[PDB]
């Protein structure tokens, strides 16, 4: 919701009257899938990464 | 403003542990790993990767006994083994943002 | 005022509650609440979205203080 | 990597540590290069350098018991001439809390006591005085209150 | 200032240069060591306790793992923390309660039986000779002239009267869920209360329970005895909360 | 079980200071603001009540206790240490009342409560108490306001503050206190000088007030305080 | 004073009379000498009025503390043993005839006599006090093994009615109490309900 | 990171009298006066 | 640093370290298993013989705490014999004042509460000793409790203590036991012991067993010699096969 959605349809946020958020922090105890999660994003979003 | 989201990825839950095990255990040849509920019940404190270990360990007992398949004990032992060293091997603390 | 409002925002509730936040934190609240409207496919924001947005980024930063002094 | 206080920290070993943590995970996981890591104070390690994905199977070394000591001394004796007098069963029970490094040292010391005495064989008496030597023990010359 | 050490001050219970007792700020971290959470909700006719019950094995008997203790006949309470310290403080409650009845002849109010658990804890704060107990008692019980009541007393002493509290791992998360259901305000019948308690614990942990995963202690004004609900009665409320 | 330690933990430093009492005074200065104002026919003891949700029941505890028919306390600092001193005071008052059949004078009670707090800076294996008591009382025709410190000292005041921002409040009081006030401001002026250190909106269940006139000490009912909070009374 | 406890199958039937003499002046003519020790265990205090009260209270204090630590309805034999320990240690100071009888969930109704000395013995029916002397015959002829709750509530009435005609330290109303698994059915006989044997 | 710098130097000394490194034929004296302080892995036979 | 020198010191973590260590002194002892069936309790100790010089079947780890209450211990043995006397002393003051054999639910809570009083002060050292109390009565059935250094007691259907705590809890989970007569359990216990023992880490062992159940009429004994042999023959056969 912070990577794809407002990278495709920025207009949805101008109608509300805000600006999409710039940047996520994945944090949490080791081994829980923080790198695997970005691995999944990189396989799919289709743009420079 | 600089970083707008604080996504906290937490330790797996009851459903979760199960889904991860099922994702990992799938590729293992077997005769019916039917007791997932004791496995999920013992595997507390297990993070995504430590369930990835359990499914391997269960494999290793098979390679040791020289089977071409695992069984329901292989995954029962592996959870006891991993769970001993996981507790032994240093305490993990939550670091909030 | 630059975004869509509720019929009743009661911004006075969200000014009283906490007791230390920045001009950036605030601007982040509104960004979040609005962003909850985009999930809900609603044009404007609502009085519930702006209450979860305030607990998401502000109340998160509010921890435990010992209650015996 | 638990340091964080704002004045000191080190924050140098830590970075080249986080390089090691992204050679065991991230990117392509290395599957053609195994990693054996040895330490003797596993308690001061960073949790992110244990769990699975890094050090997976964790072998503890238990400090030899009685039977192991007997095989450990008997392994370093073969290099030299020992009488058939020696009784490894007894020596092993004689030592206690010894490591493979100390049992090793015993044989070393026995041979050193046979070098001084002027013989070429180890008797059961040399090993007994080696144990007294390689065993930490201060010069307590009041040990006459039995 | 700013956290400095007075040498000894993290090993006994004496003031730091800041103006705090590091030894008591630690004994609170024991409560969360337990790993359990307990909610308590006050109605207008009844007070409810609901506790997560975690049987780790198939070996442990399930009827001797409980956290709900009968202190009087009109005072229950739930113990969170180090299980050893807990049982040690419950034993001490029962003693005071029955010592009270023996000296004054009208069984003890829930008010005072906390005030005494609180003051015993306070001594362990003030001396260096021992640590404080690492647990946290929540008492409930019907008062003869103020309706039902809920009290919670901490390892330091400070104890207070509540409308809804929690204690343990999700002690912050719960009190954010509860205070929303308190400023709205309802009738708070007997079925209202049990409803608010289970749905709070069930959502903050995400479990959605089986009757064998919670124990529910409750005390009504019609019948002031402290019951612990069996699995049969607990299930009637869980499938009623799955409908609604 | 145990025996107990025997050696004092309050010790002199090379300075000539008793570091433990110096620190226990810094705990006092973390506590909730409290003001005291001797009138000319009563004493007012007002205090910023503690709470941090809407779940707390703001009538199950009291920061303004009665010690006797003619005595009162509020405190500033650790809440457990306050229930200990309130309880050793109420017993002191009852030994005094049991021997002379006469309510304990207020000069007396403060001088004894202080000697209990002095005992914990020179006893084995204890830390000093973490509170300052403000003791009002009205005996022998007059009002009295005292204040004992975790040290053990005590000073009669004509009006004072303790707790958080007690240097701003002693200044604010220094000007606004002109003797010969009526009892009813000391309330008004007291409540004002809580406000010079309090952030938020004051209500009838958020502060606690106690007066102390010839008729005897009494805590003010919630209704009663709501009226003085017309900020005009 | 006379106190009496009989044992039938469901439970027990206690019976006392109300009159605390102090020499030849009567101090209280409606005294309650059937004291609840717990929920289904009663004691009948006789002998020194001030000694028994202290002991009774002291056993309640221990017995109630004791039942909450086990979470079980205490046994009658337990609340007996506690009077036994009490009356024997202080057999110099005191002077207390007790009669503990109650209904147990695992031994039936029971009656235990604890006389002046601190002896303890179980009995089918017991009988004590100062007026008990005068009814050892009537109570030995008329009792037969096996009764119903309705043959006992009339039995003790008749007994305590004889013991009040002859003793001087007995009189007033009769208090009975039937203790069964059900609960406790306390009743008072006064005026004409008190059986009569005049001749 | 107390003494984390000095400590790491010692691990290097330890490591070169006991690692894999067979090592030539060099003897080693160590004269302390406070042996109570030396790390156990520095003290045990086969290095001293 | 200085959070382990005292039982009276929480650590910053949140946990008393001196109790942690005690429990690790248990883990370095031989293994003892308890297993409660529906009409008795059977006890099993894996007593190592460290020389051929100790007399056979002597210096047991199976106490009688009362005439109907076994106590099988693991951990540092000196402190064990100390508890076994505090417990005998409690289960005597209870028969004195209340006049009837003490109920095991209570004897446990009282011996745990006594262990707990030793983790509070700095003037004493927490016991290095976990142990199980078994018991049988005809008004309460079999009950089996287990205490540890912390001062925690928990009802159990089976449990184990000592250096093979993990391997033995498996064998009992893979065993039905709410349906077996006492007589059948003893065979299981022997078989479980033999499995969990390593003769590549220890020399040999003597197998100690204890009834307490319907067989003996609510007393607690040690299993008679003949039935002990039968349980050792049926245990070598399940290791052959
Ligand atoms: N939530 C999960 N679901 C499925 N698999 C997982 C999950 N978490 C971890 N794994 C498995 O564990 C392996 C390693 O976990 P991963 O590297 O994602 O943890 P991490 O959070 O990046 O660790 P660190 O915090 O040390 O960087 C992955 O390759 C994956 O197969
Ligand atoms: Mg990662």
């Amino acid at each position: 919701e912070v990577i794809e959605l407002p990278l495709t349809n920025p207009e949805l946020f101008q109608r509300v009257g805000i600006i999409p958020p710039k940047g996520c922090l994945l944090y949490g105890p080791p081994g829980t899938g923080k790198t695997l999660l970005a691995r999944a994003v990189a396989s799919q979003l289709d743009c420079n990464f | 403003g600089r970083l707008d989201r604080k996504i906290h990825i937490d330790l797996p839950n009851e459903q979760a542990r199960l889904d991860i095990l099922k994702i990992h255990a799938g590729p293992i040849t077997k005769h019916g790993e039917i007791d997932y509920e004791a496995i999920v019940k013992l595997s507390d404190g297990f993070n995504g990767a430590d369930l990835r270990n359990v499914c391997t360990e269960a494999g290793m007992f098979a390679i040791r006994a020289d089977h071409d398949f695992v069984v329901q004990e292989d995954f029962m032992k592996a959870v006891r083994k991993v769970a001993d060293s996981k507790k032994l091997e240093s305490k993990l603390d939550y670091k909030p943002v | 005022s630059k975004m869509n409002l509720s019929e009743e925002v009661d911004l006075e509730d969200y000014v009283a509650r906490p007791d230390k936040i920045s001009g950036a934190d605030i601007n982040s609240i509104c960004q979040e609440s609005g962003m909850l409207a985009v999930r809900e496919n609603r044009y404007i924001v609502l009085a519930k979205d702006f209450e979860k947005a305030y607990k998401t980024v502000i109340k998160k930063d509010e921890q435990e203080h010992e209650f015996y002094k | 990597k638990r340091f964080d206080s704002e004045k000191a920290g080190d924050r140098e070993v830590q970075r080249t540590m986080l390089e090691l943590l992204n050679q065991l995970d991230g990117f392509q996981p290395n599957t053609q290069v195994k990693v054996i890591a040895a330490t003797n104070r596993v308690d001061i390690l960073d949790p992110a350098l244990l769990r699975s994905g890094r050090l997976d199977r964790k072998i503890e070394f238990p400090m030899p018991n009685e039977e192991a000591r007997a095989r450990i001394m008997q392994i370093h004796s073969r290099k030299m001439n020992v009488s058939p007098d020696v009784n490894y069963e007894e020596l092993a029970r004689c030592t206690d809390d010894f490591n493979g490094a100390q049992c090793k040292a015993v044989c070393v010391e026995a041979g050193m006591i046979a070098l001084r005495r002027g013989a070429t064989e180890l008797t059961h008496e040399d090993y007994m005085e080696g144990i007294l030597e390689v065993q930490a023990k201060k010069k307590a010359n009041l040990q006459y209150y039995a | 200032s700013r956290g400095s050490s007075a040498g000894f001050d993290r090993h006994i219970t004496i003031f730091s240069p800041e103006g705090r007792l590091y030894q008591v700020e630690y004994a609170f971290k024991a409560i969360n060591q337990g790993g359990l959470t307990s909610v308590a909700v006050r109605g207008k006719d009844c007070a409810v306790i609901v506790t997560q019950k975690k049987v780790p094995d198939k070996l442990l008997d399930s009827s001797t793992v409980t956290h709900l203790f009968k202190i009087t006949e009109n005072i229950g309470c739930v113990m969170t923390g180090m299980t050893a310290d807990s049982r040690s403080q419950v034993q001490r409650a029962r003693y005071e309660a029955a010592n009270w009845k023996y000296k004054y002849g009208y069984e003890i109010p829930v008010d005072m039986l906390c005030k005494r658990i609180a003051d015993i804890s306070q001594v362990y704060t003030q001396n260096a000779e021992m640590r404080p107990l690492g647990c946290c008692m929540i008492l409930i019980g019907i008062d003869e002239e103020q309706g039902p009541q809920v009290y919670k007393c901490d390892p330091a002493g400070y104890y207070c009267g509540f409308k809804a509290t929690a204690a343990g791992v999700k002690q912050t998360e719960s009190t954010s869920f509860l205070e929303k259901k308190v400023k709205k305000k309802f009738d708070w019948t007997f079925e209202q209360t049990v409803e608010t308690a289970i749905t709070c614990l069930s959502t903050v942990l995400s479990i959605d329970f089986k009757p064998s995963e919670i124990e529910v202690g409750v005390v009504t004004v019609e019948n002031p005895k402290f019951r612990i609900l069996t699995e049969a009665e607990i299930d009637a409320h869980l499938v009623a909360l799955a409908e609604r | 079980a145990e025996r107990g330690y025997s050696f004092s933990l309050t010790t002199f430093s090379p300075s000539g200071k008793l570091v433990q009492i110096e620190y226990a005074l810094a705990a006092v200065a973390g506590g909730a603001p409290s003001v005291g104002i001797k009138a000319a026919n009563g004493v007012v003891l007002a205090t910023e009540k503690k709470q941090k949700s809407i779940l707390y029941d703001e009538r199950s505890v009291h920061k303004v206790e009665p010690i006797t028919k003619h005595i009162g306390l509020v405190y500033s600092g650790m809440g457990p240490d306050y229930r200990v001193l309130v309880h050793r005071a109420r017993k002191l008052a009852q030994q005094y009342y049991l021997v002379y059949q006469e309510p304990i004078p207020t000069a007396q009670l403060v001088q004894r409560v202080a000697s209990v707090m002095q005992e914990y800076t020179q006893s084995g294996g204890v830390r000093p108490f973490g509170v300052s008591l403000l003791i009002c009382g009205w005996n022998e025709g007059r009002p009295y306001l005292f204040q004992s410190d975790p040290s053990g000292a005590y000073f009669a005041w004509k009006a004072t503050a303790m707790g958080k921002n007690y240097v701003n409040g002693k200044t604010f009081l220094e000007k606004r206190y002109n003797e010969d006030l009526e009892l009813e401001d000391a309330i008004h002026t007291a409540i004002l000088t809580l406000k010079e250190s309090f952030e938020g909106q004051m209500t009838e269940d958020n502060i606690e007030v106690g007066i102390c006139n010839e008729a005897g000490f009494r805590r003010l009912t919630p209704t009663e305080v709501k009226d003085y909070l017309a900020a005009i009374a | 004073t006379t106190i009496m406890a009989v044992q039938f199958d469901g439970g027990v039937v206690l019976g006392a009379d109300s009159r605390t003499t102090t020499g030849s002046y009567i101090a209280n003519r409606v005294t309650d000498k059937l004291t609840p020790i717990h929920d289904r265990i009663f004691c009948c205090r006789s002998g020194s009025a001030a000694d028994t009260q202290a002991v009774a209270d002291a056993v309640t204090y221990q017995l109630g503390f004791h039942s909450i630590e086990l979470n079980e309805p205490p046994l009658v034999h337990t609340a007996a043993s506690l009077f036994k320990e009490m009356c024997y240690r202080y057999r110099e100071d005191l002077m207390a005839g007790i009669i503990i009888a109650g209904w147990d969930p695992q031994e039936g109704g029971q009656v235990y006599s604890v006389p002046m000395g601190g002896m303890m013995v179980r009995q089918s029916f017991a009988i004590g006090g100062s007026g008990s002397s005068y009814i050892y015959g009537y109570v030995d002829a008329t009792y037969r093994e096996g009764m119903t709750k309705e043959e006992c509530l009339q039995f003790t009435a008749n007994a305590l009615a004889l013991a009040m005609e002859r003793d001087g330290s007995s009189g007033g109303v009769i208090r009975l109490a039937a203790i069964a698994e059900s609960g406790v059915e306390r009743q008072v006989l006064l005026g004409d309900q008190i059986p009569k044997f005049a001749v | 990171g107390g003494d984390n710098e000095v400590q790491r130097t010692m691990l290097e000394l330890i490591n070169q009298l006991d690692g894999f490194d067979p090592r030539g034929n060099i003897k080693v004296l160590m004269a302390t006066n406070r042996p109570d302080t030396l790390d156990p892995a520095l003290m045990r036979p086969g290095r001293l | 640093t200085g959070y382990d020198l005292s039982a009276s010191t929480f650590s910053p973590d949140g946990r008393v370290f001196q109790v942690e260590y005690a429990m690790k002194a248990v883990e370095n002892s031989s293994t003892a298993i308890g297993i409660r069936c529906k009409d008795g309790v059977v006890f099993g100790v894996e007593k190592l013989v460290l020389s051929k010089l100790y007399e056979e079947g002597s210096n047991k780890r199976l106490f009688n705490v009362d005439r109907h209450v076994g106590m099988a211990v693991a951990g540092l043995l000196a402190d064990a014999r100390s508890l076994a006397d505090i417990a005998r002393e409690e289960a005597s003051n209870f028969r004195s004042n209340f006049g009837y054999n003490i109920p095991l639910k209570h004897l446990a809570d009282r011996v745990a509460m006594y262990v707990h009083a030793y983790t509070l002060y700095s003037a004493v050292r927490p016991f290095g000793c976990s142990f199980m109390l078994g018991s049988y009565s005809v008004n309460d059935g079999a009950q089996l409790y287990m205490i540890d250094p912390s001062g925690v007691s928990y009802g159990y259907w089976g449990c184990a203590i000592g250096k093979a705590r993990q391997a033995a809890k498996t064998e009992i989970e893979k065993l039905q036991m709410k349906e077996m007569t006492c007589r059948d359990i003893v065979k299981e216990v022997a078989k479980i012991i033999y499995i969990v023992h390593d003769e590549v880490k220890d020399k040999a062992f003597e197998l100690e067993l204890s009834w307490v159940g319907e067989l003996t009429n609510g007393r607690h004994e040690i299993v008679p010699k003949d039935i002990r042999e039968e349980a050792e023959k049926y245990a070598k056969e399940s290791l052959k096969e």
